[PDB]
């Protein structure tokens, strides 16, 4: 079997620059490399072949060279959509082997997310237990902690997170936090917060709300 | 086994005397339910007739005829169902049984040919048809029978046809005996009445107390008054209770009647309740063991390797019918006209007969002898069921080698009851059916063949299913010459089996094959092609594989696999010459492909849309 | 045009087993490849099995050869792979894979993928909360609603909104294992302060392993 | 050749019991469920049961559950249809059927055994004229008929001079009346200058009653 | 109880011609039709199963489709064999019923009815009955319904109409009507007649009885 061995997947770079991906197999390949593009959710599609060779539909912006059993895969001027998972496959066996991609971010201005906050609906609390949401999206970088206050108090081991991709334009991403509480001890208290603390974030920034008032 | 079938053959006379014994012998060793009819006819003085002892029940019927042995012991015999009866009318036939009445002059104290006297001291009961004793000068006692005791009442046929001409002073009925009706002289053999002494309606009793009265589904006799306590069960016999239905194998409620499971289901096979149906029948969603799916129900091949018919949605599959079966049915051969249905039948249903007039012709059907050339519509076949009946084979063809792919036979349906082949009148030298692999049921005759060897080294018992299949030798040409001869497997047919000459057949061998021949040794390093191995098989490399012995040429079938391409790489694969690519999916050369130096199957760097006229020295289309 | 339909993902249960079928429309595959290839999620994708069709020759990875399997028919112009004894590991969007017939071996026209799920689970239909515009979740002249899924598995659940036929601001979130095994979204939208009032907004959630299609208005 | 020969089919009060016999023959019995279907007058077909021999299992509609019976005797081919518990809308014809899947479309049919369930007796037909008038009748073309009523066995056969007169004559199917006995017309169109002449006559022959009538319709002083 | 019904009630047509036989199921099947052929005396034959193939034997000269809750039998090529009653049958679920009926007759000219009337015969005046006898011969079609017209009004529960099959040579469609009273009832009113609501003769007819002379 043969290896390749990837450049480091932190590409953060703005548009226009110059961006450089490197590709090593473990023994001899020739130039027997395609690079594939593929964005999550979504199907990857050949885009450079035979290491040289741009493919059709392809802009005249991606390049490709070789050198040795190093191939580097070149953007001349980067693009909004230029982002996705990169893979330097190799065919020169009979088991084709691909790479670790190369996740390929967009080095932009840090975005300040927007917030929102969802407490459970009428029909929700007579589901038999509340969830509290709160919402960012659009927040550059990724780093952001979020805190749930109960009578403002710390509430840990019970909140659970998720975040979006980064996005194809904005190149941001989006945070959910759900806290999950049973209603016997929903109705202890009457007011629920969360705060976000953000390296775009001056401030941590807090959304409170008292309960049970519509 | 205790449940055996029997022969179905009325008067026509044995194929061999010799073989005929020994056919008796093999299919009534030990059984004591003989499904079908029960036959002896030719049996010739000093007969054994030791295996019919524990015979208990006969589903047919009883036939005996032109007998020279003085006394068939048949004690053990207690009910004759008459599901099929001889001549339509009869379930106990014995008639012609002494001799011929020509010349035959009995030297002094020599015993005349026919039976002495009937001996059956436990027969007393018969489900239908009736009785035929004629024509037996050595006969006695059999007109002091009350017959109308062992009849049953609903066998309305009560009809008897009873002689009483004999040659000998017959001695008069032991006074042990009571009512003056006895089978024998010996003291046990007065005659056990059950129909006539027992109480008011009782079909059968134990004596004349009105407390013996059996119970009302037995059939003659019993040792007590509960159903399990039958002689014999009347209609069914469940896990030894006499029963009038076995269990249904699925309950319905009484709303919707949807179908569920039933453990304690089970199904039918003769007057019996088994739990699973046995080896070679089918068994039917309506619960019965059969041999012929109905209607609109196909053979299909189960989990657990069984058959069983199931139900299709859309029209059945086109089953090639062979002969005697749906619509071929008295047909009695192939000939010219019906070989053409047989083309592509990889499964045929049904037998496949060949009287000698397929290959000899009828003038008045206007049809030739077939010609052995016209045999290539049984090329694909792979399962018959039914018998297979061989009586003519071209001299052209010295054996039959034409089912080279026939893999079953099932003996459903067997030529006299009894026989699933036959190998009469043929002139062959062995078979050469190198894929025959199982033999359902019934025995194998091969018969009257005078150049044939290879019946003394075919794998006989891998090949059979029940311990009451045998295999008969008759007429064969000698085994002695055989071996003389040589007329044997070779070296690496395994345990020395096979079907005829050289090393083709061979049920099994130690060592590979390359298709249809047991090999010495594949070809890996050394050898003409080069070959790797698989399930024992040399499979071929590829052509643009260097052959590298002392190295491992390929490593299986693609291109891919080889060690080293002998001429260009175009990767992942090894070619001859580096092919001219092409642009798009849709079919178009512009060649842009070049070998490189170590044979790197490289595109052109030039490129051309416009089909450049100049071609560049290694071959690209060179830009004007 | 050139297509690739793939077709047999969903929910199973380990030590199952589970057809995976391939058909080529706009082409046909009488004289090129087939591979299929996995996609580990948070992994980079793997390479599965090749099988050529016109002779029907197959060659499996190591490390699923032996329970897997594959075929193709001509006739019917398609392939499947036949997966027995599915492990844990094998959660994954398998993808079929073609070649470009000769001189031209990069992947060029790839399947759609479809998932599959093993980890002995049951599947619980989708419960919808319609998070309605309040007086303190606006931003300024841009209002946000949306419409909270919760309890769901396997993934994926499909959320369309005006049946996809708009698509202005609209934010759906990947699916987040909870403590009870079970996923939630909260497909989210934002909309023009003078929007609302005029044309109500409808969410449809989709949770086809429970076959579970339910519609729900946003509406204060 | 498969055939169903069903038989007992008789007259049986209402209320009653009968034991309907489907004689098979031409196949194997013990491989195919067989239904009974009936079939009533002038109306479209029913499904009354099923049974599996080697069972003897039924399955039937919920209408009859508690009032028809099904029995098998394997050893004679035949099947018991032991109907019980009757009423008025009983009088089918019962159509014995094989299921030819155990999934309830038949193929093979027995000819029926008319079951007919009424408490009227054996009765004798009554002969009444339709003799024509000279304005009875529409041109060269004249209409006699003559009215067979009140008899409940079927049949009944008419016919004209002893069947001299084959030519333009319509009869009718029976109706039942208000009991089960029947009526029906039998009218024939002649040439109008026969009816001065020509004599015409009625024959009207019952043999369940084993009578015959012969009568006379020409016109009387019409 | 799935009600399998079918259209149209009758299907009058010539030989050599292209009909249509419509069966609807109350609920969906996927495929349970059973269609089957009755002449007019005999045991129904067995023609199409699974609503699509033809059973073993039946002629070719029309086959059924259709599937769930709609079915077709379309006749190409009629033949004087083929004049014959028909019904679908559900096969699929409890328990089991069948269509209601469809004939099939040949089309022919329009011809209008020839309309003959009898009074009450003596002898059953003598016998404390009455029968009032209405004939109509030789017309076409089955369409032509009789309204027996008793005096200005018209009643029912007495009026039994007998109508003989489809005539071999002529093919039209004899036809009488019975109207039953009691002995008394005879002597009630005189205006007896039968009209024929028919398109062959423009308007009914009206028939006179013979009172006086007979
Ligand atoms: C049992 O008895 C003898 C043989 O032992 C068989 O023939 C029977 O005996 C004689 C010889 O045929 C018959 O009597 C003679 O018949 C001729 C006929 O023309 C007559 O002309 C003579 O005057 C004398 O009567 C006798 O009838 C005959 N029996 C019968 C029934 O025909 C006999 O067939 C043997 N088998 C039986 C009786 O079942
Ligand atoms: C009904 O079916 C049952 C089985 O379902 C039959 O029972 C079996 O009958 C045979 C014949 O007698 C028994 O074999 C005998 O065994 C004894 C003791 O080992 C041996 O001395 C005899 O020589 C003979 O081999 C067998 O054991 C018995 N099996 C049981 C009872 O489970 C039965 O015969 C059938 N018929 C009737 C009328 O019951
Ligand atoms: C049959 O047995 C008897 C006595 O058991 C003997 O005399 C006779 O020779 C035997 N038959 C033959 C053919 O040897
Ligand atoms: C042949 O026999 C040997 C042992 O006798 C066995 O191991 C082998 O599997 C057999 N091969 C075949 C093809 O039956
Ligand atoms: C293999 O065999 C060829 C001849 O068939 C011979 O020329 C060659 O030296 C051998 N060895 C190798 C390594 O090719």
């Amino acid at each position: 079997d043969i290896q390749m061995t990837q450049s480091p997947s932190s590409l953060s770079a703005s548009v226009g620059d110059r961006v450089t991906i490197t590709c090593r197999a473990s023994q001899d390949v020739n130039t027997a490399v395609a690079w594939y593009q593929q964005k999550p959710g979504k199907a990857p599609k050949l885009l450079i072949y035979s290491a040289s060779f741009l493919y059709s539909g392809v802009p005249s912006r991606f390049s490709g060279s070789r050198s040795g059993t190093d191939f580097t895969l070149t953007i001349s001027s980067l693009q909004p959509e230029d982002f996705a998972t990169y893979y330097c496959q190799q065919h020169y066996t009979t088991p084709p082997t691909f790479g670790q991609g190369t996740k390929v971010e967009i080095k932009r201005t840090v975005a300040a997310p927007s917030v929102f906050i969802f407490p459970p609906s009428d029909e929700q609390l007579k589901s038999g237990t509340a969830s509290v949401v709160c919402l960012l999206n659009n927040f550059y970088p990724r780093e952001a902690k979020v805190q749930w206050k109960v009578d403002n108090a710390l509430q840990s081991g019970n909140s659970q997170e998720s975040v979006t991709e980064q996005d194809s334009k904005d190149s941001t991403y989006s945070l959910s936090s759900t806290l999950t509480l049973s209603k016997a001890d929903y109705e202890k208290h009457k007011v629920y917060a969360c705060e976000v603390t953000h390296q775009g974030l001056s401030s941590p920034v807090t959304k409170s709300f008292n309960r049970g008032e519509c | 086994t205790q449940v055996c079938t029997g022969t179905d053959m009325k008067l026509r006379l044995p194929a061999s005397p010799e073989t005929h014994l020994d056919m008796l012998r093999h299919l009534y060793q030990g059984c004591q339910v003989v499904q079908g009819n029960l036959e002896l006819t030719y049996l010739p003085t000093n007969a054994s007739l030791s295996f019919l002892q524990d015979i208990q029940e006969v589903q047919g019927y009883v036939l005996i005829a032109h007998n020279q042995v003085r006394q068939v012991p048949l004690q053990r015999l207690r009910i004759v169902r008459g599901t099929q009866l001889f001549e339509d009318n009869y379930a106990l036939a014995v008639l012609d049984n002494g001799d011929p009445l020509n010349n035959t002059t009995p030297v002094t104290g020599a015993s005349p040919g026919g039976l002495r006297e009937l001996q059956l001291r436990s027969l007393t009961e018969i489900l239908k048809g009736g009785v035929l004793i004629q024509r037996n000068p050595q006969l006695c006692y059999q007109d002091t029978i009350l017959w109308k005791d062992i009849f049953h009442k609903n066998n309305q046929l009560a009809l008897t046809l009873i002689d009483t001409n004999r040659s000998r002073a017959c001695h008069p009925c032991s006074p042990m005996c009571k009512g003056s009706r006895c089978w024998g002289e010996s003291s046990e053999d007065c005659q056990s009445l059950t129909r006539t002494v027992c109480a008011g309606g009782c079909a059968r009793c134990k004596g004349p107390l009105p407390t013996d009265c059996c119970h009302e589904q037995c059939a003659a006799g019993c040792t007590g008054p509960k159903h399990s306590d039958c002689l014999a069960c009347l209609h069914f016999n469940h896990s030894g209770i006499c029963e009038l239905h076995c269990p249904a194998l699925v309950t319905y409620n009484t709303d919707t009647f949807e179908s569920m499971p039933n453990p304690e289901g089970r199904y039918t096979f003769g007057a019996s309740c088994v739990t699973a149906c046995p080896y070679n029948y089918l068994s039917t969603d309506v619960g019965s063991c059969t041999l012929v799916c109905p209607l609109h129900n196909q053979e299909v091949t189960a989990e657990d390797g069984t058959q069983r018919c199931e139900k299709c949605s859309k029209p059945c599959a086109r089953v090639c019918y062979g002969l005697g079966m749906e619509h071929l049915r008295e047909v009695r051969a192939v000939t010219s006209a019906n070989i053409q249905e047989f083309a592509g039948c990889k499964k045929i249903f049904g037998s496949l007969a060949f009287l000698p007039e397929s290959f000899d012709g009828d003038p008045a059907s206007n049809t030739a002898p077939l010609q052995p050339e016209q045999l290539q519509v049984f090329e694909t076949l792979e399962e018959i069921t039914g018998y297979l009946y061989i009586s003519a084979w071209p001299d052209s063809l010295p054996d039959l080698s034409v089912f080279q792919n026939l893999q079953v036979i099932r003996g459903r349906i067997l030529h006299n009851g009894a026989y699933s082949l036959t190998l009469q009148g043929l002139g062959i030298s062995w078979l050469g059916l190198r894929s025959l692999r199982e033999l359902g049921s019934g025995l194998a005759l091969i018969h009257h063949n005078t150049h044939l060897c290879f019946v003394h080294t075919v794998p006989w018992d891998q090949l059979f299913r029940n311990p009451h299949q045998a295999l008969l030798h008759t007429a064969n040409r000698p085994e002695d010459e055989c071996v003389g001869e040589g007329l044997a497997c070779h070296q690496l047919c395994a345990r020395g089996h096979c079907w005829g000459p050289g090393p083709t057949q061979c049920v099994n061998c130690s060592q590979f094959l390359r298709g249809q021949e047991c090999v010495e040794e594949c070809r890996v390093l050394q050898g003409l092609p080069r070959e790797y191995v698989n399930a024992r098989h040399c499979l071929p490399c590829h052509p643009e594989c260097q052959p590298q012995n002392g190295s491992v040429t390929c490593f299986g079938p693609e291109a891919d696999q080889c060690v080293a391409c002998a001429h260009y790489k175009d990767p992942p694969f090894c070619v001859a010459r580096c092919p001219s690519g092409v642009k798009p999916d849709l079919s178009y050369m512009p060649i842009w492909k070049f070998p490189d130096e170590e044979g790197a199957c490289q595109p052109c760097p030039i490129n051309c849309t416009h089909s450049c006229v100049d071609l560049d020295d290694k071959g690209c289309p060179a830009e004007q | 045009e050139v297509q690739l339909v793939e077709s047999g993902g969903g929910l199973v249960q380990p030590g199952g087993s589970l057809r995976l079928s391939c058909a080529a429309s706009g082409f046909n595959i009488k004289d090129t490849y087939i591979h299929w290839v996995r996609q580990a999620p948070g992994k980079g994708l793997e390479w599965v099995a090749r099988i050529y069709p016109t002779n029907g020759y197959t060659r499996y990875a190591d490390s699923v050869k032996g329970r897997f399997t594959i075929s193709a028919d001509t006739s019917k112009n398609t392939a499947y792979l036949q997966m027995n004894s599915l492990r844990a590991e094998d959660t994954a969007v398998y993808y079929c894979s073609r070649w470009g017939g000769d001189g031209f071996y990069a992947m060029d026209y790839w399947g759609q993928g479809t998932l599959v799920t093993v980890s002995s689970a049951s599947t619980k239909g989708p419960s919808v909360f319609p998070l309605a515009p309040s007086s303190k979740s606006t931003s300024g002249g841009t209002a946000a609603l949306g419409c909270l899924v919760k309890d769901y598995f396997p993934e994926p659940v499909t959320v369309s909104w005006n049946s996809g036929a708009l698509t202005s601001g609209v934010h759906t979130f990947p699916a987040v294992l909870q403590s009870s095994g079970l996923y939630s979204l909260s497909s989210v939208v934002t909309v023009p302060s003078s929007s609302l009032g005029t044309q109500t907004y409808i969410c449809n959630v989709n949770h086809k392993p429970s076959n579970t299609k339910v519609d729900k208005k946003v509406e204060p």
